[PDB]
This record gives C-alpha cells, structure tokens and sequence, in this order.
C-alpha cells in the first residue's frame, strides 16, 4: 500500500535489471554504480525525489578551491545539472537534484540518475585544475 | 555486482549496493 516513492524503485530496478532494492530506516537507497560513482536516491518529500551524488570527503588543506566549486556551479546552472553543494555530517561533497514524482516514469528517473553519474563523472573537467 | 542490460540511459557495466566517500544515511535539516 505504498506510495509513489516505492513502486518507481521497484519498476526501475526492473527496467534495468539488478533485481530488488527498497529504502533504508532513514528514508534513501543507496547503491553505487560501477564502485566509483556513489548515489542514494531520498524521498525527501511526499512531491519530489532527490538524487545525491556523493564525491568523498571535501578537501581543507589550502581549500582555496571550495570558491572554485563555487564557481563551477555557474556551468552546471546553465547545463541544468546537480547543484553542487557541501554537506557537514561526512564532510563530504555532493551533487544535487531534486526529481519530482508527478508524471514520474522508470526511464525519468533512469535518465536522471546517470545525469548525475556523468556530472560526478566529468566534474574534474568542468574545473580548472 | 549487478549486471544491467537496460535500454535506458545507464549504458554502463555494474551496480554496486552500499549497506573514499561517505555515502550516507542522512544530512541535517537542522
């Protein structure tokens, strides 16, 4: 008898074939695609999904850079991608997007997964050095 | 290790499910 939330995880893991997921006691499902790139999907809210993309620990020696994350988060507010923002309990950094569930679809929220795989993926060329 | 044979948008080889990044269970709202 559940939400929306939980039938678009279970047609997802269907569409793409990896058998079986759900969400966890604090309300995500995280799995990790290809070990590398590190995704939880939250159902932040009853209206809308979010899709974290997580990065690793954030940097503080001569962190200079966090100004430079700043600044490339002009090119992903053009291109539509994730915000990239900082997050405090793991120090770690992150990709934001908020996914909403009306008119939501398995392919939608295929599609905006990877888009935060390939914004995790081609971060280190969106920056300078 | 999850294979994939999607016609979406994840042309790409694995899923790797987690029970040097954090992948965490939650952020502060406040």
């Amino acid at each position: 008898a559940s939400s929306r939330s939980e039938l678009l995880l279970d047609r997802f893991a269907e569409k793409i074939g990896v058998g079986s997921i759900s969400f966890n006691e604090n309300r995500l499902c995280s799995f990790a695609i290809d070990e590398i790139y590190y995704i939880s999907l939250s159902d932040a809210n009853d209206e809308y999904m979010m899709i974290y993309g997580v990065c690793g620990k954030f940097p503080t020696d001569n962190p200079n850079f966090a100004l430079e994350i700043l600044n490339a988060n002009l090119w992903f507010a053009e291109n539509g991608g994730p915000y990239l923002c900082y997050e405090s309990g793991a120090q770690s950094l992150l990709l934001a997007l908020r996914f909403p569930l009306d008119d939501a679809t398995p392919e939608k929220l295929e599609n905006e997964i990877e888009v935060v795989v390939k914004s995790m993926e081609n971060l280190y060329l969106v920056l300078h050095n | 290790g999850h294979l994939i044979s999607s016609t979406g948008a994840l042309g790409s080889r694995s899923l790797f499910s987690p029970l040097d990044i954090p992948g965490l269970p939650t952020n502060p709202s406040r």
